């Protein structure tokens, strides 16, 4: 996951 | 609020 | 390198239990889940709009937040839950 | 957005792009009225960065664009790093926008409003659209  | 002048198209 | 004009994309809510098939226990309450559609947000999105229409007009449910780390079009992005925040919303905007 | 297409011009009024002091735009954003945007408490706004009202094409120096200090960041008190929840900032701006046909709010819901999934929304930006 990755922030966006 | 939420009612834009220009219309969007999707 | 980010897009020079804007995009959109149409894409449906999911439920947090469904959600959580894709992303476990990272989905909490304040959280909304959207896409798997075959579209997605990525990175440079965060911080932008989630809008539905309610009673004819474009209402915020969403703040783009995080989702998969290459941006798979199969997997839903997360969004913060606007409904769980605009208590904050409204107090902050009240005081300041 | 991966695997949208491009928006009318004007036609999400509320869309902001948030700036950083050397012009890159890193986040989004929407105004709620003339002196506030919400955003992502991750994004890390600072009031050094510009709020960029009014704009669809990036690479015009046409648009009649509005760039915005902010005045104060009030990320929310319950935003947690860790697990990314409650990822929310509001910007109270320096110098209100000037509400036109390419600049304007969205609506907040109510605390109680429903939204069903499979319900279709929309989402807009400039984020990646390959990665």
């Amino acid at each position: 996951s990755w922030p966006w | 609020c939420g009612v834009p002048a220009i219309q969007p198209v999707l | 390198n980010t897009p020079d004009r804007l995009q959109q994309a149409s894409l449906p809510l999911l439920s947090n239990t469904n959600c959580k098939k894709y992303w476990g226990t990272k989905i909490k309450d304040a959280m909304i889940c959207a896409g798997a559609s075959g579209v997605s947000s990525c990175m440079g999105d965060s911080g932008g709009p989630l809008v539905c229409k309610k009673n004819g007009a474009w209402t915020l449910v969403g703040i783009v937040s995080w989702g998969s780390s290459t941006c798979s079009t199969s997997t839903p992005g997360v969004y913060a839950r606007v409904t769980a925040l605009v208590n904050w919303v409204q107090q902050t905007l009240a005081a300041n | 957005i991966v695997n949208g297409e491009e928006a009318v011009p004007g036609s999400w009024p509320w869309q902001v792009s948030l700036q950083d002091k050397t012009g890159f735009h890193f986040c989004g954003g929407s105004l709620i009225n003339e002196n506030w945007v919400v955003t992502a408490a991750h994004c890390g706004v600072t009031t050094s960065d510009v709020v960029v009202a009014g704009e669809f094409d990036q690479g015009s120096s046409s648009e009649k664009i509005q760039k915005l200090k902010i005045a104060k960041v009030f990320k929310n008190s319950k935003y947690n790093s860790l697990t990314i929840n409650n990822d929310i900032t509001l910007l109270k701006l320096s110098t209100a926008a000037s509400f036109s046909q390419t600049v304007s709010a969205v609506c907040l819901p109510s605390a109680s409003d429903d939204f069903a999934a499979g319900t279709t929304c929309v989402t807009t930006g400039w984020g990646l659209t390959r990665y």
